[PDB]
């Protein structure tokens, strides 16, 4: 069926850029069709917000940053100048079919000066322990780019294949990332261990960053 | 004062069936179109359907037509998607939303969306554990502290920090599946490293489908 | 570009027949594109009605005997039992394109029971007569069906070419039509003749019936 | 009590400008698109444009582009079509609709048209002459009288039977234009033998355009 493409499908861009997003429909189209053609911002964890409708219409409180141009088959949407809070995903609609169909959505990223994690372990608390299992939770805090690597060591040995992480979505206003990676060990083998260490490499660190425990101190 | 508020949303067995609605205020119904739009986790927006409330008109997206229903009662200014045969490709936010003032082909007013999740897991509650240092670790002057909201089970799950009255500096985590299949995740906050020990970190967790709420103090472990 | 072709151009149907109109788009369409297709009854000097909106839903206060269908890109106008109210022209209307356009029309008229016309004719008024001009007109008055023949006479001498007919719209309750045709001499050619005669030929007349008038008797 | 009404169309001159007007009452323009379709005597319709008066958005047709003006003044909720370098074929009817609340592709209400005709020719009011009764001319079991309304220019003209008081039987007939160039019609009542000679019989004939009005009575002729 009728379709938008939608490209590029992410990238990133510094504060103060111009950016441009591309929705292209799949067919022809028999002339005089109209695709009524509406873009949308969606945040993490919000509902899609209206920018522009009939492909050139501002949306009303919508900042003038933001503009929409059609010409045939093709519409464009266009951010004169990058803010830190339009990190995002936008999205195109077509309305030349009912139902209609959204585009696939372009992630806009905000580019930024390196900034290095920040890094601090956690222990397992002792209530978990007694049902027997050990989370033992590495932070990486307020840290740009989002590409870091953790690695955990306990008693000097690898972990590997025991461990998963969670990243945040670019925060809205200093454009950073944060990052958990968690640590499972069952009871019995945290209890046969005593050094626990999280070591961190980011391109904000000249080397690695380690943050340790001993079990029992 | 125009605003969209949908509820109904939670955990279903497959094959099952659900009905959400979409209450209407600052505005009537009948002067609009109501449409329902989902979006798959971590996937794109996807139209669901659309009603001309006053007239009944209806139109679906090929993926749920014959198992879904769009209907509305203009008295209630309420508007409802009936859900029927729900698969796991089904689980998804639903959102509801408008034309508004003659101005077709333009979603103005969404609400804040409601989860539906198919699946045949059990509800199952978290139970929250502190993230605090080791009594021996040192700083710079700015500590971390947190809590471990471990072993849920559909999302989602909140959390707050001091009723709502620390907010700077938080993270809270997506949430990760766990080869348990139950979610976990975890949510952090940096503090003063001397107000630890003088002053109380407490995390407010709520997991509304299992209605399990928990306040946590977190503090550095008496050795 | 895309255009709506309506069919029949014009039927004529009894009380109580049923009637289709059919819309059909000029070309093919992509699928999922919505024609919204309305339909329009306009009736004599007064602007068109709603009958049909979004190809079947019923316009509120439209007779239910008027229903829409549809089935790709044609388009159906159902009048399931013609009255004689019904007498219009109909319009279909499509909303593919912006601009929108319309079918080219379907006129309806409605068969009743043959009628013979009432003839009357009208010399000139002596306030007429007065500017240079007489008119002489024969009026044929509520008949059916609407062909109908009018021959004008002069002292026995056939008028042709120096007269004009006007019929009515067909009447929305008994389905008849009514004519004049107007005949023009100068005043001078008025005076100079005696017998002025209007013959009407009709289905609904045996034979045809002559109206006339001796200029100057009553 | 919604209603359109259209006013100001009239005769000009080929490369003249008019302005027509359409007055909304019983809603307001602001929640509304409004449209102009225009009628060519004998032709079909014929859509000409149509505004969001909201956005000021506006779309033409092909035939009308650079040419015509669709605008709206919101305080008066009237909208406009501006016509300039008109043209013969822009002779026609012209309606003004809309679409109502939401309920987009479907034109519920139109006023009743203004007749606007491109023409070098002059206004000219029409002469009036009696079309008498006789009692020597009963046909289908009555009499039959009117009046003869001729030579005028442009159309419309309007005839009623006493003030509006009589109606059944009556039939105005479309006017014909004559070689001439001026227009003529003859309105026709049949009445009842008896009524002849004693009851009155005047048509009010109305010729706008000319500012031509004239009531005429008509009569038997004295015997």
């Amino acid at each position: 069926d009728i379709q938008m493409t939608q490209s590029p499908s992410s990238l990133s861009a510094s504060v103060g850029d111009r950016v441009t997003i591309t929705c292209r429909a799949s067919q022809d189209i028999p002339r005089r069709i109209s695709g009524y053609v509406a873009w949308y911002q969606q945040k993490p964890g919000k509902a899609p917000k209206l920018l522009i409708y009939w492909g050139s219409y501002l949306y009303s409180g919508v900042p003038s940053r933001f503009s929409g141009s059609g010409s045939g088959t093709d519409f464009t949407l266009t951010i004169s100048s990058l803010q830190p809070e339009d990190f995002a995903t936008y999205y195109c609609q077509q309305h030349y079919t009912t139902p209609p169909t959204f585009g696939q959505g372009t992630k806009v990223e905000i580019k930024r000066t390196v900034a290095a994690p920040s890094v601090f372990i956690f222990p397992p608390s002792d209530e978990q322990l007694k049902s027997g299992t050990a989370s033992v939770v590495c932070l990486l805090n307020n840290f740009y780019p989002r590409e870091a690597k953790v690695q955990w060591k306990v008693d000097n040995a690898l972990q590997s294949g025991n461990s998963q992480e969670s990243v945040t979505e670019q925060d809205s206003k200093d454009s950073t990332y944060s990052l958990s990676s968690t640590l499972t060990l069952s009871k019995a083998d945290y209890e046969k261990h005593k050094v626990y260490a999280c070591e961190v490499t980011h391109q904000g660190l000249s080397s690695p960053v380690t943050k340790s425990f001993n079990r029992g101190e | 004062e125009v605003q969209l508020v949908e509820s109904g949303g939670g955990l279903v067995q497959p094959g099952g069936s659900l009905r959400l609605s979409c209450a209407a205020s600052g505005f009537n119904i009948k002067d609009t179109w109501i449409h329902w739009v989902r979006q798959a986790p971590g996937k794109g927006l996807e139209w669901v359907a659309r009603i001309y409330p006053t007239n009944g008109y209806t139109r679906y997206a090929d993926s749920v037509k014959g198992r879904f229903t769009i209907s509305a009662d203009t008295s209630k200014n309420t508007a409802y998607l009936q859900m029927n045969s729900l698969r796991a490709e089904d689980t998804a936010v639903y959102y509801c939303s408008r034309w508004g003032g003659m101005m077709f082909y333009a979603m103005d007013y969404w609400g804040q969306g409601t989860l539906v999740t198919v699946s045949s897991a059990s509800t199952k509650g978290p139970s929250v554990f502190p993230l605090a240092p080791s009594s021996k670790s040192t700083s710079g002057g700015t500590a971390a502290l947190g809590c471990l909201v471990k072993d849920y089970f559909p999302e989602p799950v909140t959390v707050s920090w001091n009723s709502g009255a620390l907010t700077s500096g938080v993270h809270t985590f997506p949430a990760v599946l766990q080869s348990s299949g139950l979610y976990s995740l975890s949510s952090v906050v940096t503090v003063p490293s001397s107000s630890l020990g003088t002053q109380t970190y407490i995390c407010n967790v709520n997991h509304k489908p299992s209605n399990t709420k928990v306040d946590k103090k977190v503090e550095p472990k008496s050795c």
